[PDB]
């Protein structure tokens, strides 16, 4: 009260000081089931992979995408991005992702990336000098080699012009290695352009074949249908907790509610446009929105020539919430009820009021 | 609750305990209000048990026993037909004192004139 | 498979009255026991609602531009509507929206298709007949759900596009009114969200044909637009929108 | 823009607390009209007409 | 540039309403007397000292 | 007449219907303090001839 009223003596009276606030104690997120996943189990563990002339384009969208699954498997040899953070795929959202499978040597690994020149790079999979996404690969030496040889992974030898990103090119011309002319039919200097690899199991590392998986995102004007996956606590009631219910944020206590919701609504708001009930996502239910129980923090005191004994009044706040006395004005502490009724020294409201003779209400 | 907001908002000053300080001298100044209005009898008078007032007939303005509000049937009339940091405070007077208050003045103009508000 | 319907009646189309049809929820907020004001594109009340019909000669599939929104009402019995014709060109060089309810479940598609001139379905006296699109060569988004739906059903939609959103909110009411749209208050709940993210400034609705050439079954439908102004809507205790109020109709309502 | 927020809640306040001054001294004049009222009419006989 | 001639003018326009508001209590006040004085002195003989 | 800057009004919010309240509260007080202080008589007296 001195640090109030900048004074080093106070003047008998109440005085207004502080401000009483709940101190919210936990934070309750509740957030929808994680269903509809991304059908990422069909794109990098499937059947037969592609070649890199022919590399298959598979589009995620309209779906949630749990990359955290795909970051923490150990079987990846590479995961280099280009234009994110590997921690933040499961933060930030995007409107679909573009997946390009194939298989390279594992010398040409290397060759996926921005700004690197290869013949993968120019001939087979160009990538953008503003790549962003994730190129993902790892060895398929167990699977994809075969003692006789796998010579069905093609891969292109020779074009005239170097590829623009992210373009195909299944064409089987003739190319002419020299100037002589060549209606497509091979030559001394004519040879066709797609070459079988000689991916074997007696080859060291750098030819056994590689399974690369490279994730391009697009951030167009289309909805963020895709998205990361939602951590979802357990839901606490009847304290004075800080609530994030499907990106409505608050703090409040939540208590249960009779409030019968129609079907299609989610949140609840009175007269004056504030959100005091809200459906849980989780579990179909309704609860009610309670602020917490702020107050003013009064103190009631006698002038400091005759004594320094004060009392506290937090004004609307019961007394279970904080000589205790409950009045209609709030709780007030420090102070002795009694029965007996005399003149108003120290106002405190509701008709109650403060004296000393110790101080009493 | 944003510390971020208040640590903003303390470079305005003291605008905020102005605000206050004009608040709560309103609120003072309510109780004031009434204090002046209906508190001006020290004296808390009654009203006899008969009421033999010659023929005047006061049970309309004087309370009625059977109400717990200790109310007139004109005052429980007036009574019905009356319908983010925010916190109301409670008047000083409750509404059964003033109506406390309105019974001593109705039984000292009924008993005692205007002799009651110039002495005794 | 296209086939121009050639046995028409030429007619000039109808016009009626909306009363006090078209309303909706504006949000997915709970209200109770409030009166609540709120600036969206809605239907005006009383207005001059474009009226179609389906009778035996009358086949009425034209192609209307979709403007801001689009009101369809319809006064349905044996289930003759069936979809709607989503686009703006409604062609192979653009990018169409695709709504169908054939016999078994309700197909949404995004996909560049190759609408017929006079798009339409058939019931054999058992739907055996299915010809609305000749090609469908880049899809973008598919969507199976379940299934939305004298005259004894009346169907509500409305349609918005806002930002790449796109709103479809129903009601249905069980009359019992022979021709027109009856005089009363429902108010559309919202069913689904759909992020389609395209372009849509022309519509179509989709018929049935019904065989024994063809006949057509006794089915009426009415369009009507959505405009930017403001309701006051009144919430009851148990939070259903019972009544509303048009600020821009007449000054006692303003 | 937390300042654009502050500034505009601020006047905002600023606006009801003025207008709750305004409506405090207008309701403080009928107070003290009725505490004139109570001394004059209740308390005694007045000759003041009306 | 209109966010600014908008908080201006918007403050321009505040001031003068609040010293409206003011002079229209004063006028309240001046025309409450002005019927007391009607009342008191017109429809009655006023023993009030001047 | 500029729709631009009643568009960005707008997000101020109702300062502008509270200056038109207080407005028009005044201009109704007006009235009442004429029909207080001048109309404290419903029979119009006249004078003898
Ligand atoms: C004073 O007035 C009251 C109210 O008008 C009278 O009470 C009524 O008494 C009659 C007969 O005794 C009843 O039928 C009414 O129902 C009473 N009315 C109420 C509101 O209680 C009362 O009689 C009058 N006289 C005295 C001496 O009290
Ligand atoms: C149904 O009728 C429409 C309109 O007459 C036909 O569409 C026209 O088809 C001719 C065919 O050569 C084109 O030259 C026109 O450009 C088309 N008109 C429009 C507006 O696109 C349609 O082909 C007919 N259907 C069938 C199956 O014949
Ligand atoms: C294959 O890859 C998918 C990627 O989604 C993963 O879910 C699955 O567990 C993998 N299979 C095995 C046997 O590890
Ligand atoms: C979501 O998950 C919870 C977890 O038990 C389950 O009870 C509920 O049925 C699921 N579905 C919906 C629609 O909430
Ligand atoms: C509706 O429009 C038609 C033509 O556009 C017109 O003839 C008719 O009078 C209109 N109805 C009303 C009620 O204005
Ligand atoms: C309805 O349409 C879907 C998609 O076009 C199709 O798979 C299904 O077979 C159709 N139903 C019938 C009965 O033809
Ligand atoms: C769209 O379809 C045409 C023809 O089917 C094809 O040539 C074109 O590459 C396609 N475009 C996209 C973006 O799929
Ligand atoms: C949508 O289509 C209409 C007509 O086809 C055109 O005028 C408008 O510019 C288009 N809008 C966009 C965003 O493409
Ligand atoms: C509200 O619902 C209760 C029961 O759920 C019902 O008794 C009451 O009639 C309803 N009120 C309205 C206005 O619909």
């Amino acid at each position: 009260t001195k640090c109030t009223l900048k004074s080093f003596t106070v003047e008998k009276g109440i005085y207004q000081t502080s401000n009483f606030r709940v101190q919210p104690t936990e934070s309750i997120v509740r957030f929808p089931n994680i269903t509809n996943l991304c059908p990422f189990g069909e794109v990098f563990n499937a059947t037969r992979f592609a070649s890199v002339y022919a590399w298959n384009r598979k589009r995620i969208s309209n779906c949630v995408a749990d990359y955290s699954v795909l970051y923490n498997s150990a079987s990846f040899s590479t995961f280099k991005c280009y234009g994110v953070s590997p921690t933040k795929l499961n933060d930030l959202c995007f409107t679909n992702v573009y997946a390009d499978s194939f298989v390279i040597r594992g010398d040409e690994v290397r060759q996926i990336a921005p700004g690197q020149t290869g013949k993968i790079a120019d001939y087979n999979y160009k990538l953008p000098d503003d790549f962003t996404g994730c190129v993902i690969a790892w060895n398929s030496n167990n699977l994809d080699s075969k003692v006789g040889g796998n010579y069905n992974y093609r891969y292109r030898l020779f074009r005239k012009s170097n590829l623009k990103p992210f373009e195909r090119d299944i064409s089987t011309e003739i190319y002419q290695a020299g100037s002589t002319p060549c209606n497509g039919v091979e030559g001394f200097n004519c040879y066709f352009p797609l070459q079988s690899y000689g991916f074997q199991p007696t080859n060291g590392v750098g030819y056994q074949p590689y399974r690369v998986v490279v994730l391009s995102f697009e951030l167009l004007h289309a909805p963020a249908t895709v998205c990361g996956p939602k951590k979802s606590t357990n839901l606490v009631k009847n304290k004075c907790v800080n609530f994030n219910f499907n990106g409505l944020t608050g703090t409040g206590v939540l208590t249960e509610s009779n409030k019968k919701f129609l079907p299609f609504q989610q949140f609840g708001r009175d007269i004056a446009d504030t959100t005091d009930a809200v459906r849980d996502p989780q579990t179909l239910e309704i609860l009610d929105i309670t602020p917490c129980s702020f107050g003013g923090v009064s103190v009631i005191t006698p002038g400091t020539n005759t004594s320094n004994q004060v009392a506290v009044l937090y004004q609307g706040v019961n007394c279970t919430e904080v000589n205790v006395f409950q009045t209609r004005a709030g709780c007030l502490i420090g102070a002795e009820h009694v029965n007996n009724s005399y003149e108003c020294d120290i106002p405190i409201g509701a008709g109650i009021c403060a004296s000393y003779q110790s101080i009493i209400a | 609750d944003s510390t971020e907001c208040s640590n903003l908002l303390l470079q305005y000053g003291s605008f905020c305990t102005q605000l206050n300080r004009a608040l709560t001298g309103i609120a003072v100044e309510q109780d004031k209000n009434t204090q002046e209005v209906f508190a001006q009898v020290k004296q808390i008078y009654k009203t006899p048990p008969i009421k033999d007032f010659g023929g005047f007939n006061f049970s309309q303005i004087l309370p009625d026993p059977s109400k717990p509000s200790k109310r007139s049937p004109i005052e429980d009339l007036l009574f019905n037909k009356v319908t983010n940091g925010l916190t109301v405070l409670p008047p000083l007077l409750t509404d059964e004192m003033i109506a406390q208050y309105t019974s001593a003045l109705l039984a000292g103009t009924i008993t005692s004139g205007w002799t009651f508000g110039a002495g005794p | 498979q296209c086939v121009n319907l050639t046995t028409r009646t030429q007619l000039p189309p109808a016009y009626t009255n909306s009363f006090t049809r078209g309303v909706y929820y504006p949000d997915k907020v709970f209200r109770s026991s409030v009166l609540h004001s709120t600036q969206d594109l809605f239907l005006p009340f009383f207005s001059n609602v474009t009226w179609f019909h389906a009778i035996h000669k009358r086949f009425d599939n034209p192609v209307l531009p979709f403007n801001d929104g689009v009101y369809f009402a319809s006064t349905e019995k044996s289930n003759i509507i069936r979809g709607w014709i989503f686009g703006t060109t409604l062609d192979s060089k653009t990018q169409s929206l695709l709504i169908v309810n054939n016999a078994t479940n309700v197909v949404i598609k995004v996909c560049e298709f190759q609408f017929c001139n006079d798009p339409f379905l058939g019931v054999y006296y058992m739907e055996s007949e299915f010809r609305v699109y000749s090609s469908a060569n880049n899809c973008t988004f598919e969507y199976v759900s379940q299934p939305f739906l004298n005259f004894k059903n009346l169907r509500e939609f409305v349609f918005k596009n806002i930002d790449g959103y796109f709103k479809i909110y129903s009601k249905h009411t069980p009359i019992n009114l022979v021709r027109d749209l009856p005089q009363g208050f429902s108010a559309l709940e919202p069913l689904v969200d759909l992020p389609i993210g395209i372009n849509i400034t022309r519509f179509q609705t989709l018929l049935a044909l019904h065989r024994s050439g063809w006949t057509a079954g006794a089915a009426a439908y009415y369009v009507g637009y959505l405009q930017p102004r403001t309701f006051l809507l009144k919430y009851n205790e148990n939070g259903t929108i019972t009544d509303a109020v048009d600020c821009a109709l007449d000054p006692l309502s303003e | 823009q937390i300042d654009r927020l502050i500034t505009g809640r601020l006047q905002s306040l600023q606006t009801y607390v003025t207008q709750q001054l305004i409506r405090a001294a207008e309701i403080r004049a009928s107070a003290n009209l009725a505490a004139t009222k109570m001394s004059e009419c209740v308390l005694g006989q007045s000759k003041r007409v009306d």
